């Protein structure tokens, strides 16, 4: 669990997927707040997972680093409005229906294990995106793959001493 | 003239009646307390408003209250 | 350089968005908030005889109830944005 | 016996009293069913009139 | 300040101050009270006379010693 | 911020020279060995040492020839405001903690008001030493929840 | 019933209190006999009409008297070497030396020099001759008559509005935002484009030819086609002479920034663009609320839905709509606070960013406008707090507003009051300590020991705005920053040129004296707020008087019991705060006047060196600058400053007179009047005449009001006389 020896909040019993009893600020007391936060976390995880390879692949393929419009605005506004139109609390977190033609929802236990795996990978991808954003600030104009190569030059340490103490 | 009101927190210690310099208040029987009496204000047309009555009430807040109102010759204390 | 008479197709797009995609959302909030009230009573039923809502103008033959009021409200947005593009450019 | 037992500590609930939300000691309680404010309380702090005793009703006193 | 003002305002201000002191268990057992009506008058006139007389005294003494 | 150091302030030097010249004007009125002259000669040295010390500490003077204080938190001016501030805070906390601790001790007596006029010196002398550790005492009492009634 | 007819209680009073209290309680409609909500609202409507009638009449007198007895035509030709004339003087008591001494300007008799700055404003907005002033006066007279007629017509039984009309809050906000604020600004832009700018460029546009003159060579073509950039081409040159066509441009909407080189005022083409933008924003903002057309917002639901789910604000904003709507003192308190804030803002902005031509070079006019608008702001703020207290006494209903933000306000009043006390005490202690330390250090002959602290934060702000007198090199002062590159080609050059010119009042240089005086001002603000807030929060009752709400807003006392209860009413907290308001405004105006007079004299080092100790203020500001004022008349003769000396002494006398009412109290004077009445009654040849209402002394509350009025009048008159005499004795 989040850190052993700490009592968990009453609203986090360890039954929810990806739950580890983490709430040092207690921002999820109200049930409606918890449902909204669950949905928001799922959306963030999915977007970050979809985005990270789209940033990395350019540099690997040598096309460059990560550093029409009306159609895009219309499509995104329509998609988000249509998603917002849904009313069921359960269907918003997982819409199912025809969106999963491969039929991976047949097995319940496998479904729950997949849910836990997806949540964990989403947290990892979100942390990776934060890492990318902070990395760009320290070394302007340098992509993450070049930073990895420079680390491979000196595989000793995360070079924060060169930055934290100039 | 002024208005004088008496409330039910009275304990009948007769201090306000003794402190009045114009003979406005008086005491009547009343079975609501140990002393079996309560004050009354039947002659408020002679009240001048000096509030000597309130300085004598010993309760937590006064059982006799004076509210200033329209003022006449009697309530202004005029002798000319 | 497209001129003033063509860029005002933004009015058409705004009217399209008002009637087809954003129509349901606007009607929901209007009924949710409702008429203004004073002391628990609406302005007209409290005595104000100039605060009665106009129902003759609200009578519309549109299949979904689109009205001249919504036409004006959604076409005013199109003209404002159209002149914003015409003014931001040509600087 | 009617009212709190004498010697107890009580909390005042009267809004206009000087000892609102204060703790006092009960001196005596009147058993007469006609008295309106039988409970007698004594306080450590004097009010603005230099009095430390007052009578309160049954519903104006909370037993702590 | 003492000549122009009254006693009730200062008693209420001291009430708020006493609440803030009670909040931290530093409430004195000697209850603070504002000055009486007669005392407030006596304090004002003393300071009034002291200020006026001292001003005139300094003015006279500094003027006449120099010239 | 447009300020110059004391050691390179022509107006500072002019102020020092003018003060010395004014002081020396009254020295010529008395005999060199006389007591007033001896007392006056001690004033000139005090002025010289004060000006030298002000120049030596890196104080900043403006166009007036008068030192200015910088309290924005610069590490080169921590002695102006930051260093004396912590000392005052420590001393005031000591005084307040002692005063608060005396009142709590006598609150449980039958007549606590009598101890506020005739101070219990044997009781007060014991509490005085306890104010030395007031920061730790207050930090621990805040966590336990006994600070606020 | 004889007088007052609106109050039966006062009509039966056999003493002289009847007249005084009939005068004083004339406009308190809520306390009158047999009043109703409908009658109250209708009376307020008619009173507002009557108030609007007087404003239009007062303005017409100024125009008529400038046109009839002024030198507007002569002043226009040479603005920098002619004195404006307000009106003429006809006083039979005048002596021959006074008639000749006051004959100034181009006039042939005694006149008054105008310090209200109306010549510059009228010159800027396009007027050039006396006939224009006469036409304006006639139009304003017509407007005044129209207002009076409208008020009378709406007081008639057939045209009386209902109560529900006045509580229609959503419809009023739409019309006042879009119509009153938007269309008015649009019309002013239309005036500036049509008349003001061509007048400034040497062309005369009036009613008889404005339909035959194009304000722009290309007309309305660019506006509809979207080519709005053509309206900003060929702007005014820097060599342009105001009022003449030499160097004039053709643009009408620009964003240059800075000041005109000759008049040292904002460009006339910037005001048109600014008012156009403001008008469009206000017209757009006026469609928010719902009306008979079925769309918009409802203010009742907007408040009810803003409740934090955590419950840290109670029920939130529930029930505030009816609380605001049903209470009129709540409405009045909110208007006065905003009015005071914007009045202070006007006073702060008009002196640093002048808008009128040839007003920056008028030193007396600019000093009078700042002092005028700053003294008004304090009175308005005190009124806002007083009406808040009145609302809490009268209109507040505890049951309707349970557990919302207002109930929680009343719940923890002790915590708010005890913290303002700490802030005030801290500021006062340390400011007085530093001032006294500097005083002693300089008195002992060692000025180098003073505690002088540089105001680093304000200097950093000034550097970030583009001032290069400190060398901080941050933001706009840094040429490589993102902020500089964004606006370098739009408005930055003119603003940077204006701010770095040290001969104007745009972001003056500051030092330790500014630091100390700013902290004194902060102390004054905090203490006045403390007094007013304590009164407002304790209006409903306290421990000393739990039932204060039953005795009304104003009452004398509660007797001598319980130790004494002087000045316990909520009206007495307002009366005490006026002294502090006057003191704070006096500090502000003293600071402004001394700084600006030292800047104008060219010896700004005197303020920089003397403002740091309290003897410098008394010696180098008050003593030094009152030499010419007191010499208005002497045993040798008199000059044109004699009226200001007489006003000086008059203000001193009234201020000293207020002390008698403020210090001595009632019981002595009634005992004096007893003997006076006896003496009159027992006198031959004089007891044939009898009074009709018995003479009595003034009431307890009345004396405080009279003393406050005397105090304030003396304060204001004395400072006005000193300011005008000192500033116009050197610069004219
Ligand atoms: C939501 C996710 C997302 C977003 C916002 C973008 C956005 C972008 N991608 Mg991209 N990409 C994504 C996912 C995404 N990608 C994924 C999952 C892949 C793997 C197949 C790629 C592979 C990819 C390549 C190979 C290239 C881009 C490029 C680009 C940039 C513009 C040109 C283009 O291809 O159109 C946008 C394309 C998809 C949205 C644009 C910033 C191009 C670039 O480098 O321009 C800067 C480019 O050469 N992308
Ligand atoms: C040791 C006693 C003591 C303590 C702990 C406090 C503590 C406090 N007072 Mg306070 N006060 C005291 C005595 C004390 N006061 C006395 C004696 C007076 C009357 C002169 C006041 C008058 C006073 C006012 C008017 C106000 C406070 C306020 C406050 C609070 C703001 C912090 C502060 O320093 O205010 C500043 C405090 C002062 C300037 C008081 C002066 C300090 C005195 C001289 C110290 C006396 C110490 C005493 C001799 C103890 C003897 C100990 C001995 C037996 C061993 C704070 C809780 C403020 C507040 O938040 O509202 C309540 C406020 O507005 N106090
Ligand atoms: C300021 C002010 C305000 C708020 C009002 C408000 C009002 N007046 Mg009014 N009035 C005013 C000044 C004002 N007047 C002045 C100065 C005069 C003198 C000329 C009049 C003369 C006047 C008359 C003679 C009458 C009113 C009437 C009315 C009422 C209905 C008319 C209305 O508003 O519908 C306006 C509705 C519209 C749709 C107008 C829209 C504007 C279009 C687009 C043009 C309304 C309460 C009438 C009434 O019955 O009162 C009870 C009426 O007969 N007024
Ligand atoms: C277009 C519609 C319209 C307009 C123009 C007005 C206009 C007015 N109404 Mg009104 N009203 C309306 C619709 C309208 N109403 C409707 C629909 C209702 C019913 C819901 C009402 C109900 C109503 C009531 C009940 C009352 C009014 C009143 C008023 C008058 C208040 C005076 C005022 O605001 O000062 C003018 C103020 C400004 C222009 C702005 C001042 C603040 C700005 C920020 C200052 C800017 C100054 C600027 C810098 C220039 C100054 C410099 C210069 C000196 C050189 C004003 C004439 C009051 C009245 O009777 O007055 C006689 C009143 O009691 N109205
Ligand atoms: C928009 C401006 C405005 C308006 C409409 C009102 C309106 C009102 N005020 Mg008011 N007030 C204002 C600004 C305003 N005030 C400001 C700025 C201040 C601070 C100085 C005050 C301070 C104030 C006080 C202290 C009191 C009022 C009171 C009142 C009410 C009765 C007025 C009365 O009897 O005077 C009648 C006229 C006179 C007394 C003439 C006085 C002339 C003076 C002495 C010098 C001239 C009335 C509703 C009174 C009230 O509501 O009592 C319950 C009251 O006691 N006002
Ligand atoms: C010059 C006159 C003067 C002075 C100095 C003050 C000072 C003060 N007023 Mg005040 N007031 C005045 C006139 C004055 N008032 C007038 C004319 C009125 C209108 C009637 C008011 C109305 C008024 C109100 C309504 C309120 C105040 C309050 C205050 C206090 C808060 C300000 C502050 O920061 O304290 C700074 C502290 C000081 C200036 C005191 C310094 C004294 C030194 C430190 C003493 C030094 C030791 C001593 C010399 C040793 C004794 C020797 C022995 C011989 C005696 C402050 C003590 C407020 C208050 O008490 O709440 C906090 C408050 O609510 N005043
Ligand atoms: C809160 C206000 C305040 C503050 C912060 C100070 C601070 C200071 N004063 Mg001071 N002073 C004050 C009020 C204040 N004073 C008042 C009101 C008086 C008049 C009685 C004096 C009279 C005074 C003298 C006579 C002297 C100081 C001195 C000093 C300095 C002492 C340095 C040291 O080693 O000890 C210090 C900067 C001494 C010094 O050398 O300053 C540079 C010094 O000789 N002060
Ligand atoms: C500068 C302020 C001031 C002024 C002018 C006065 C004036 C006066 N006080 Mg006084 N007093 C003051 C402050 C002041 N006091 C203060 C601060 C206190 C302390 C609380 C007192 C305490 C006090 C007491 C205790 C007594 C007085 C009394 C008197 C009166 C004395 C007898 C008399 O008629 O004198 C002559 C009048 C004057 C000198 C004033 C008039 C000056 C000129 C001539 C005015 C002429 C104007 C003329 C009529 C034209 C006007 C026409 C109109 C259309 C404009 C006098 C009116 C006594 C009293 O009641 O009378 C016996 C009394 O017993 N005062
Ligand atoms: C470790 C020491 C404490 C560190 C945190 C200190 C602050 C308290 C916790 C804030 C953590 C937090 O989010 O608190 C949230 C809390 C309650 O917010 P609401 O009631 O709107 O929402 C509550 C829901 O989020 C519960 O699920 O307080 C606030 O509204 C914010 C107060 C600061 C606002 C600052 C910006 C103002 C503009
Ligand atoms: C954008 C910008 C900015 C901003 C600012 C701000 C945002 C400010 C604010 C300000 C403010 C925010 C202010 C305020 C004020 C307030 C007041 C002035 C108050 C008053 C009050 C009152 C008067 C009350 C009354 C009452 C009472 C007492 C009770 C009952 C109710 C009533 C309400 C009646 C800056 C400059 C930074 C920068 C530049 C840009
Ligand atoms: S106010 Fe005075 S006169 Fe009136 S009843 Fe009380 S004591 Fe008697
Ligand atoms: S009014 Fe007061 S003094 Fe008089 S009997 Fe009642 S409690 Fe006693």
């Amino acid at each position: 669990h989040w850190m052993p020896g700490e009592p968990r909040p009453a609203y986090l019993d360890g039954s929810a997927p990806g739950d580890f009893g983490f709430d040092p600020l207690g921002l999820g007391e109200v049930p409606a707040n918890l449902e909204r936060y669950k949905e928001s976390e799922l959306i963030h995880c999915r977007w970050a997972m979809l985005a990270v390879p789209g940033i990395l692949v350019p540099e690997a393929l040598g096309y460059g680093n990560w550093v029409i419009l009306a159609i895009e605005f219309l499509a995104i506004a329509f998609v988000e409005h249509q998603r917002s139109m849904e009313k069921d609390p359960e269907k918003k977190k997982y819409p199912g229906g025809a969106f999963d033609p491969l039929g991976y929802s047949k097995d319940p236990k496998k479904l729950e294990e997949l849910k836990v795996k997806e949540i964990k990978n989403g947290r990892l991808a979100l942390l990776a995106f934060v890492g990318f954003c902070v990395q760009q600030s320290a070394y302007p104009g340098t992509g993450p793959l070049e930073n990895l190569a420079t680390h491979l030059a000196d595989p000793w340490h995360n070079n924060i001493g060169d930055i934290v103490i100039p | 003239s002024h208005s004088v009101k008496i409330y039910d927190t009275c304990i009948g210690c007769t201090q306000c009646v003794r402190a009045c310099p114009t003979d406005v208040l008086e005491m009547i029987p009343w079975d609501g307390c140990k002393a079996k009496q309560i004050a009354s204000a039947p002659r408020t047309e002679d009240c001048v408003g000096c509030k000597r009555c309130e300085s004598a009430c010993p309760t937590d807040f006064l059982s006799v209250r004076v509210y200033l109102w329209h003022e006449t010759t009697r309530s202004m204390g005029l002798a000319y | 350089l497209s001129p003033s008479i063509v860029i005002s197709l933004s009015t058409g797009l705004s009217l399209f968005l008002g009637r087809f995609v954003f129509f349901n959302f606007q009607r929901e909030n209007v009924a949710k908030q409702g008429l203004p009230e004073q002391n628990g009573k609406t302005h007209f039923e409290a005595g104000d005889d100039r605060a009665k809502e106009y129902v003759s103008l609200l009578k519309s033959n549109d299949p979904i109830g689109f009205n001249i009021v919504d036409v004006l409200a959604w076409g005013s947005i199109g003209h404002i944005v159209a002149y914003y593009i015409l003014a931001t450019s040509s600087n | 016996p009617i009212g709190p037992k004498r010697g107890s500590k009580v909390k005042i609930l009267r809004r206009e009293s000087y000892w609102f939300k204060n703790v006092g000691s009960v001196v005596a309680v009147d058993q007469d069913p006609k008295t309106r404010y039988p409970v007698v309380v004594r306080f450590a702090k004097v009010n603005y009139a230099n009095i430390s005793t007052n009578n309160y009703a049954l519903d104006e006193v909370e037993e702590v | 300040m003492f000549l122009f003002s009254g006693r009730g305002y200062w008693q209420e201000l001291i009430e708020s101050i006493v609440w803030a002191h009670n909040k931290l268990k530093v409430a004195p057992a000697t209850q603070p009270r504002a000055l009486s009506i007669i005392q407030g008058r006596a304090v004002g006139v003393t300071h009034y006379l002291l200020g006026g007389i001292a001003t005139t005294w300094a003015f006279f003494l500094a003027r006449i010693i120099a010239v | 911020s447009g300020l110059t150091p004391c050691k390179d302030s022509k107006q500072f030097a002019k102020r020092e020279k003018q003060q010395i010249k004014k002081l020396e004007s009254s020295l010529k009125l008395y005999a060199p060995e006389s007591a007033p002259a001896l007392a006056l000669n001690a004033q000139i040295e005090k002025t010289k040492r004060r000006f030298d010390n002000y120049g030596k500490y890196g104080l900043l003077c403006g166009s007036d020839g008068l030192p200015h204080l910088i309290v924005n938190g610069d590490q080169r001016h921590w002695g102006e405001f930051i260093t004396p501030g912590i000392l005052f805070l420590y001393i005031a906390g000591w005084i307040g903690w002692v005063g608060r601790s005396y009142l709590i001790a006598i609150s449980g007596e039958k007549k606590p008001a009598m101890k506020e006029i005739i101070i219990d010196v044997p009781l007060a002398s014991r509490i005085i030493f306890r104010g030395f550790i007031w920061p730790v005492a207050a930090y621990r009492e805040f966590l336990n929840g006994d600070l606020i009634a | 019933l004889r007088f007052p007819r609106f109050s039966q209680g006062l009509a039966q009073d056999p003493t002289t209190r009847r007249i005084w209290f009939g005068i004083a309680t004339a406009h308190d409609f809520e306390s009158h006999d047999d009043i109703t909500e409908e009658r109250l609202y209708q009376n307020i409507f008619a009173s507002h009409f009557g108030q609007l009638a007087i404003i239009f009449l007062w303005t017409s007198g100024n125009l008529f008297h400038v046109a009839w007895q002024g030198n507007f035509e002569t002043w226009v030709q040479d603005p920098l070497h002619v004195r404006p004339i307000a009106h003429a003087i006809w006083d039979p008591h005048f002596g021959q030396p006074a008639v000749e001494a006051f004959t100034r300007g181009g006039a042939l008799g005694p006149v008054n020099i105008a310090y209200s700055g109306v010549y510059q404003w009228w010159y800027t907005i396009g007027l050039r001759t006396n006939e224009d002033l006469y036409t304006g006066a006639l139009f304003l007279l017509f407007l005044s008559a129209l207002s009076l007629i409208g008020g009378w017509l709406h007081l008639q039984p057939k045209w009386k509005p209902r109560v529900s009309w006045f509580k229609n809050a959503e419809s009023r906000l739409n019309h006042h935002l879009s119509g009153l604020f938007g269309v008015s600004s649009l019309a002013w832009t239309g005036h500036l484009v049509h008349v003001a700018i061509p007048a400034s460029r040497g062309e005369y546009v009036r009613w008889n030819n404005f339909l035959n003159v194009l304000p722009h060579p290309q007309g309305l073509g660019p506006l509809f086609t979207g080519q709005w950039n053509l309206y900003a081409q060929n702007p005014d040159s820097s060599s342009h002479l105001f009022g003449t066509s030499q160097g004039s441009g053709t643009a009408i909407l620009t964003l240059l920034g800075g000041f005109h080189p000759q008049t040292q005022s904002l460009w006339l083409t910037d005001m048109a663009h600014h008012h156009l933008a403001i008008a469009i924003l206000f017209l757009i903002a006026g469609h928010m609320y719902r009306t008979n057309f079925g769309i918009g917002h409802s203010i009742k639901d907007l408040l009810e839905a803003h409740i934090p789910p955590g419950g840290r604000l109670g029920r939130g904003h529930k029930g505030l709509y009816d609380t605001i709507n049903n209470s009129i003192h709540f409405q009045l308190g909110l208007a006065l606070a905003s009015l005071g804030v914007i009045t202070s803002l006007v006073a702060q902005h008009m002196y640093s960013l002048p808008a009128y031509a040839f007003i920056a070079q008028d030193f007396t006019t600019q000093a009078a406008l700042y002092t005028h608008h700053q003294y008004i702001a304090g009175f308005i703020m005190t009124g806002a707090f007083a009406h808040g207290a009145i609302f809490f006494i009268r209109d507040y209903n505890p049951e309707q507003n349970e557990d919302n933000v207002l109930a929680r306000m009343l719940d923890h009043k002790e915590a708010i009051i005890s913290h303002l006390s700490w802030a005030s005490l801290f500021l006062g202690f340390h400011t007085l300590g530093l001032y006294v330390h500097n005083d002693v250090m300089l008195a002992f002959g060692t000025p180098e020991k003073q505690i002088l602290i540089e105001p680093i934060f304000a200097q950093w702000i000034q550097s970030a705005h583009g001032k290069t007198s400190y060398g901080f090199d941050v933001l706009l002062s840094s040429t490589s920053g993102p902020a500089f590159n964004a606006g370098r080609s739009i408005w930055l050059p003119g603003w940077l040129n204006a701010i770095n010119e040290n001969s104007n009042s745009l972001f003056l240089t500051i030092g330790p004296g500014d630091f100390l005086v700013h902290h004194a001002i902060a102390l004054g603000l905090h203490t006045t707020t403390l007094i007013l807030v304590k009164g407002a929060l304790d209006a409903r009752g306290s421990k000393l008087m739990p039932d204060k709400k039953d005795f009304g807003y104003s009452f004398p006392c509660d007797g001598p019991g319980r130790g004494g209860t002087c000045d316990i009413s909520a009206w007495d907290a307002f009366y005490l705060a006026v002294f502090w308001m006057l003191n704070t405004i006096g500090w502000v105006t003293f600071y402004w006047h001394w700084k600006h007079i030292t800047l104008w004299q060219g010896n700004v080092s005197q303020f920089n060196e003397s403002s740091t100790y309290l003897m410098g203020w008394l010696r180098d500001y008050l003593w030094l600058n009152s030499s010419q004022l007191i010499n208005g008349y002497n045993p040798f003769g008199m000059n044109s400053l004699s009226v200001w000396a007489w006003m000086f002494l008059f203000g001193h006398l009234v201020w000293a007179t207020g002390f008698m009412f403020l210090i001595s109290w009632r019981g002595y004077w009634q005992e004096l009047i007893e003997t006076l009445a006896w003496a009159h009654e027992r006198t031959p040849l004089a007891n044939l005449i009898r009074w009709k209402d018995k003479p009595v002394a003034l009431s307890i509350v009345q004396a405080r009001l009279v003393g406050l009025a005397h105090f304030s009048v003396g304060y204001i008159f004395t400072y006005a006389a000193f300011l005008i005499a000192s500033t116009s004795g050197k610069f004219g």
